Parts: C-alpha cells; sequence; structure tokens
RNA sequence: GCUUGAGUCUCGUAGAGGGGGGUAGAAUUCCAGGUGUAGCGGUGAAAUGCGUAGAGAUCUGGAGGAAUACCGGUGGCGAAGGCGGCCCCCUGGACGAAGACUGACGCUCAGGUGCGAAAGCGUGGGGAGCAAACAGGAUUAGAUACCCUGGUAGUCCACGCCGUAAACGAUGUCGACUUGGAGGUUGUGCGCGUGGCUUCCGGAGCUAACGCGUUAAGUCGACCGCCUGGGGAGUACGGCCGCAAGGUUAAAACUCAAAUGAAUUGACGGGGGCCCGCAGUCGUCAGCUCGUGUUGUGAAAUGUUGGGUUAAGUCCCGCAACGAGCGCAACAUGACGUCAA
C-alpha cells in the first residue's frame, strides 16, 4: 500500500488542509497514486489475480467518485482530471 | 530502512576466520548508513543433526538495520562462501539490542 | 522410540518401555494411515465425522 | 498457557530451553490440547520450533 | 569366524513376512533368517510364531561369530515386532538397546490406491 | 443543506489470501560399492514377477523428482474456485481503538467483462512416487471388472487454451427488525464489559414434513436470476464460442397418467446390538391386541419402549400413560394370524 509520507503529501496538494482526508479530490488522488504504483507490480506479476481484484476495486471506486464530482461540480472535476492526467 | 536478524554458522575448521568475517560483514552494513543493534559470537556448538558430515558449527548472531539491497548482497556472500554452511535472514519488526538465550 | 536397556532391569520392563514409547510416538497408526492414498475429500469427511462424535 | 501467564509476546526460536518443553523425545511438536498453550501461542511456537530445526538447534527426528 | 562381541539385530517386520538380519555395528551382515524360509508359507508366514522361529534360526546362523550382546532395530508394522525380540532374549543375547527405525515420510511420495476388496 | 448509509485518513492486530525467488529435513525410486546367502514379493489362497548372472535384508556414497509428518483445531484466510515446511521480495483484503474528514458519493444489475476444481488440449521442459490405456497373473459359468505383478498418457514446471463439477449450505445480493443457552477464533475498555468472524443446541414463528431458528427456511423492503407434470431433452435445428474434446443459447412431433417430495406401518439387508432351539403348518414361538387418555395436519405413535431379571410381554423398578383381553403360568393344553395349504 501507499506509504504514510506519500499519502500525507497527496492530502496536502489536493485537500483544503492536512485534516481534509475525506474530499473527493483527495480520495481520487490517493486511488490514482496507488493504481499508478501497482502498474509495476502487475507488469512483473501478471498472474497475481487475487491482488488484481483489489486494483480493479480501486479503479471502480475512482470511477464512482469522479462521476459524483462531475455532476456535483464540473469545474472541480475538470481541474482534477487535468492535474492527475486522467481521460475522464 | 528495515530491521533484520541474521544467524549464520561457519565450518568449524574456519572458526579462526570468523572474527575477520564479522568485522567485514558489519563493515558492509555500516558503509550503507546501516546500524548493528546486536552482535553475538555464540562460538562452536553441537549441531542437533549432521550438516554435510559435520557435527559442530560456529554460530554468529547479528541484528541489523539496513537497506534491503545490502542484505541481499550479504546473502549472496553467504551463498558463495563455502565456510558459511548455513544462514537464516529474518525480518524483525523493531530493533533488538538485549542479549539472547 | 529409542530405549537404552538400563542396568538391573529385566527384559519385560525394557520391552514394555519400548512398546509404550512406540504407542506414544504413534508409529504403527502412522504406518497404517500411509499404506494407501486417501483423497483430500475423504480426509476432510473423516475429520468432520470424528469431530461430530467428539462433540 | 505459560506464554499468556508469563506475559510473552513473541516466542523466540533461540530460546531452546523453553522450546524443548513443547517437543516429544521423538522431536515432534506437542499438541496444544496436551500442554494447554493458547492457539495464538501454539502457532508462534510451531514457527519457532521449525526455525530452530532449520538452524540445527533442535532435531527434526530422534534418528538423524 | 572372527569374534564380534557386540552386534545389531535388524527386524524387518512387514505385514506379509519377517526378515531377521544380525549385523556388526558397521552394518556388515553376519547372518539372516526369515519367517518364509523357516517352514511357513501364506497365512502362517505372517504370524508372531513364524517370526520367533526366524529369530531362533538367525541366532543359530550367527553362532560362530561369538556375538554376546545386541542392539535391536525394529522396522515396520508387522506381526513379528515383539516376538522376534523375545526370541533373541531367549537365545541368550544381552539386549543393550531397542530402537524403532520405521520409515515415516514428512508429508513424501503418493501411496498406492486403496484396495476395493 | 444535514450526517445517521457509503467512503477517506491516522495507530495497531491476526491470517495455509495472492505472485516471485531461495532453502531445509524425512521418505520413495534409481545408480555405484561393501557385508551376506537363498529366498524375496504378493494374496482370501495363489500365480505372474524379482533372485545364485548374488536378490531380499543391511551399511556407505551419489543422482533425481514430488510432497511438506508433528503443529492441526466443526482452527484460519480468500468473491467463489481454492490456499498448509521454513526464509526473503512484491502485493490484495479484513478487523479493532480513538478521533478528524467528505457529504447520499448508495443498493441491485439484463446485456458486457473478469476470475473459475479436476479431467482434457497446444508448444517447450520435467518425470521420483502414483496411475486411465495397455500387458500378464488370478477369480468366475463368463470377468473386456473388483484382487495381484507391471505400466504409458497424465499427475509436476512455463506460457496459452478449455469454462465445466453433487462448482453444495443443493439456500442470489443488500439493508432493517425479532426470546435464549453452550463453545471456538480474533481485537479492544475498565472478575466485569464491548466489537469482528465462526460452530453446536434450541424458543416464538415458519415449514408438506424433515427441519430452519438473530449466520432464518422468522417478520419486512430493493433489485436480479430461475420454475410451471414425467419423458422426448439440456436433445435437434440455427447462432455464437472452442485447435479439439466440446460448451453456451434452446425447441417440436410424439408418448404416459402419472413422475415426485417428506414422513408412517411392515418386510427385507452379504447393516448393528442382544438372545434362543440337537442349529396340518410357522410354533408351545412369546408373542398379539383393545378401551380411555395423551402426542402428531395425518398414515400412525404411546402403552408393549427403557434399567435389570426370567423358560416366559416372567417379574421388579422407572416411564404420558392408566387399565384390560387373548396368549405365559396355574387350575395334555397350540394366542392374534400366515400358506385362496
Ligand atoms: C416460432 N417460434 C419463433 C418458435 C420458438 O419460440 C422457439 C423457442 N425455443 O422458443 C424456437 O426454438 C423456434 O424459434 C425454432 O427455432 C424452431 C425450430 O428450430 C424447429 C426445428 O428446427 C424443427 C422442428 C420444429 C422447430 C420448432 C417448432 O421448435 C421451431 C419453433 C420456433
Ligand atoms: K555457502
Ligand atoms: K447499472
Ligand atoms: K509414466
Ligand atoms: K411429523
Ligand atoms: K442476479
Ligand atoms: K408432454
Ligand atoms: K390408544
Ligand atoms: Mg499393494
Ligand atoms: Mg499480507
Ligand atoms: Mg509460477
Ligand atoms: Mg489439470
Ligand atoms: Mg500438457
Ligand atoms: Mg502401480
Ligand atoms: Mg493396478
Ligand atoms: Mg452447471
Ligand atoms: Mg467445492
Ligand atoms: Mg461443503
Ligand atoms: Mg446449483
Ligand atoms: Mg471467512
Ligand atoms: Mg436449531
Ligand atoms: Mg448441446
Ligand atoms: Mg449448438
Ligand atoms: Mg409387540
Ligand atoms: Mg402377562
Ligand atoms: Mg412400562
Ligand atoms: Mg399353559
Amino acid at each position: 500500500s501507499l506509504s504514510t509520507e506519500a499519502t500525507a503529501k497527496i492530502v496536502s496538494e489536493f485537500g483544503r488542509d492536512a485534516n481534509d482526508t475525506g474530499s473527493t479530490e483527495v480520495q481520487v488522488a490517493l486511488l490514482t497514486a496507488q493504481i499508478n504504483h501497482l502498474q509495476g507490480h502487475f507488469a512483473e506479476h501478471k498472474k497475481d489475480h487475487h491482488s488484481r481484484r483489489g486494483l480493479l476495486r480501486m479503479v471502480s471506486q475512482r470511477r464512482k467518485l469522479l462521476d459524483y464530482l462531475k455532476r456535483k461540480d464540473v469545474a472541480r472535476y475538470t481541474q482534477l482530471i487535468e492535474r492527475l492526467g486522467l481521460r475522464r | 530502512m528495515r530491521h533484520y536478524e541474521i544467524v549464520f554458522m561457519v565450518h568449524p575448521d574456519q572458526s579462526e576466520q570468523v572474527p575477520g568475517m564479522i568485522e567485514r560483514y558489519t563493515a558492509a552494513i555500516t558503509g550503507a548508513e546501516g546500524k548493528i543493534h546486536r552482535l553475538e559470537d555464540w562460538g562452536r556448538r553441537q549441531l542437533a543433526y549432521p550438516i554435510n558430515k559435520l557435527h559442530k558449527a560456529h554460530y554468529v548472531l547479528m541484528n541489523v538495520e539496513a537497506p534491503q539491497e545490502v542484505i541481499d548482497e550479504l546473502e549472496t556472500t553467504f551463498r558463495f562462501n563455502d565456510a558459511v554452511i548455513r544462514s537464516m535472514v529474518m525480518r524483525t519488526k523493531h530493533a533488538v539490542t538485549e542479549a539472547s538465550p | 522410540p529409542v530405549i537404552k536397556v538400563r542396568e538391573n532391569e529385566p527384559f519385560d520392563v525394557a520391552l514394555r518401555r519400548f512398546k509404550r514409547s512406540c504407542e506414544k510416538a504413534g508409529v504403527l497408526a502412522e504406518v497404517r494411515r500411509r499404506e494407501f492414498y486417501e483423497k483430500p475429500t475423504t480426509e476432510r469427511k473423516r475429520a468432520k465425522a470424528s469431530a461430530v462424535k467428539r462433540h | 498457557c505459560r506464554f499468556t501467564a508469563e506475559g510473552v509476546q513473541e516466542i523466540d526460536y533461540k530460546d531452546i530451553a523453553t522450546l524443548k518443553n513443547y517437543i516429544t523425545e521423538s522431536g515432534k511438536i506437542v499438541p496444544s490440547r496436551i500442554t494447554g498453550t493458547r492457539a495464538k501461542y501454539q502457532r508462534q511456537l510451531a514457527r519457532a520450533i521449525k526455525r530452530a530445526r532449520y538452524l540445527s538447534l533442535l532435531p527434526y527426528t530422534d534418528r538423524h | 569366524r572372527k569374534q564380534v562381541s557386540d552386534g545389531v539385530a535388524h527386524i524387518h517386520a512387514s505385514f506379509n513376512n519377517t526378515i531377521v538380519t544380525i549385523t556388526d555395528r558397521q552394518g556388515n551382515a553376519l547372518g539372516w533368517a526369515t519367517a518364509g524360509g523357516s517352514g511357513f508359507r501364506g497365512s502362517r508366514k505372517s504370524t508372531p510364531f513364524a517370526a520367533q522361529v526366524a529369530a531362533e534360526r538367525c541366532a543359530d546362523a550367527v553362532k560362530e561369530y561369538g556375538i554376546k550382546n545386541l542392539e535391536v532395530m525394529v522396522k515396520g508394522p508387522g506381526p513379528g515386532r515383539e516376538s522376534t525380540i523375545r526370541a533373541l532374549n531367549a537365545a541368550g543375547f544381552r539386549i543393550t538397546n531397542i530402537t524403532d527405525v520405521t520409515p515415516i515420510p514428512h508429508x513424501g511420495c503418493r501411496p498406492p490406491k486403496k484396495r476395493r476388496v
């Protein structure tokens, strides 16, 4: 999983504060960081199906949070996907 | 850094080579900004069963804080040293300083 | 199961000490268990059955 | 259970004097139903014994 | 005909037969007998009595070596585990040790399939 | 807008969760050599087989593969399939404590997509043990079997395919609510609490019954999947998928008046326990019944079972049964019935 330090950085960049761990932007940024990190794992470990199920849950959760944010605030949504480099 | 507990046991004829090996292996670790929390030379003990005809071996314990690569490097040294008949490297959660049984 | 026959001990006492060491170690039951292959399904069924009658 | 009573956290593979209480003379690990070890400590004990056996601090069997 | 004060009796007690082999303590065989080669075939071969007679005849086979004391290595589950050792005692050997040496795999190889009798 | 559903963060906990790499000890087989000598092996009994060209046994050295005794547990983990020596590397989930944070972001899900035991298939490796096929030996009326001696695919590894199993709790997922008892396992607060997971018993209720019973098959709500007599048939045709084996979707004509579930009384078993007998009929065997009560929706059950004891349902003691009749016994005598004898 993501380190305490790497997590704390992401909360600082995308959150309102260090305490603001709940915001959709932070949550999406955290999921994105771990999805990107795990690409190296699954490149090496192609038949780690059990861990991949956890990755696909991260992907699905991110998709649901982005869809929530899109319909709640299109502008924040647009900013976020630019910063994180997501298609949608 | 990660905390490791290392046991290795040396061929009883190379018991006199062990002080040089200990100071060499600790030199490898200290050079990587690593720490030595414990270092016990248990000396020649009776083996519970024969390992490669031998009935005794010279045990050395050391608890170490280091990067994983220098530990990986130290395991390859044990592999390719015929004096080192057997070794075990174990992750520990915390540092261990206090003396063993 | 390894008995050293102790001094001024008769042979029956030596031999029953060997018998008791064997039954404690469980040699013959382990041999009889390993004579034939038991499918894992059969093993689990046996384990469950023993448990249901233990309780 | 001694390990619970005596406040033990991690059973040490190096503590051969302790481990010898939980093996038979054949070298086999004694069941928890005999010794009254708690399940959590029985698992630690089994691991400790298997490490000790690897390092030839304990025998696997009474006939090497 | 060399003298061999101390020896080892190896008892191979299978379900079908008993082989008694007396060796020196290097494991060089000095003499042997079997339940099958002692006037017992089929059902009688796999009995404690046939194992007794095998042990008696093995003691006769090693008469000239002057073996006085024996260790006993017992191997297998068969009917001639105990009766063999009693016979070696009756033959006038000093039994010093008794050891079970039955092979037990620590898992090992898949055994043959169960018989559907 | 809100924080109660859902989610994020912090600290910690247990775990055969997964992927990769390394390594240990036991054992089997094989090879080489020593000692030793007539058997070994196998079965119900044998024989095939192995062995004087020195087996089997025993000791020493070596090679190689596969699986990890004990621990071990109605134990643990995983969506399911499944996962078990030890060590390291990479990695998924769960749970608890105390807050902080987001602010309905949720539940379910046709089509879709992924994962999916074993066998099987492709290419390349590997091959100890085991073992479809196959061969021989037995058994038998025969024995294309069961048993024995061998033994190839396969079982193992890499990568790809297959997509099925009594893939089962034969029980879809999510949420709420509704008496108890005894355990297991794993957290945590001060003997006493409080969470998670799990096993057994049982209450109301439910159920055709069996049973289920806060882990519901109870009481409700949301959404999905599926059924509509037995066969024909999960078959044909068509489509799609597959290297193939085949999978998946899925009819009709025709045919029967049943098929089926659970439970009841018998009878029967090459099921178990306990007894008896020189081991017209069954059989002089000790049985067979009824009234009333009670239990069950009901067929029925109880009594008549049970602990003892007896030649005996003989007698005693217990018991939702309480009594009674025909038998037993007592004073040759054949209970209710059976064989359309
Ligand atoms: C008209 N309708 C579309 C029918 C239908 O609903 C079918 C179904 N499975 O529900 C068919 O299979 C149906 O579509 C269909 O395919 C039919 C058939 O294939 C055949 C064939 O091939 C040969 C004989 C009879 C039939 C059949 C009577 O079963 C056909 C019925 C078809
Ligand atoms: K080495
Ligand atoms: K949907
Ligand atoms: K083969
Ligand atoms: K009923
Ligand atoms: K559904
Ligand atoms: K019909
Ligand atoms: K009645
Ligand atoms: Mg066999
Ligand atoms: Mg983990
Ligand atoms: Mg692999
Ligand atoms: Mg397979
Ligand atoms: Mg293949
Ligand atoms: Mg075979
Ligand atoms: Mg066969
Ligand atoms: Mg199916
Ligand atoms: Mg299953
Ligand atoms: Mg099951
Ligand atoms: Mg089903
Ligand atoms: Mg679970
Ligand atoms: Mg119940
Ligand atoms: Mg079909
Ligand atoms: Mg088709
Ligand atoms: Mg009656
Ligand atoms: Mg009467
Ligand atoms: Mg009564
Ligand atoms: Mg009368």
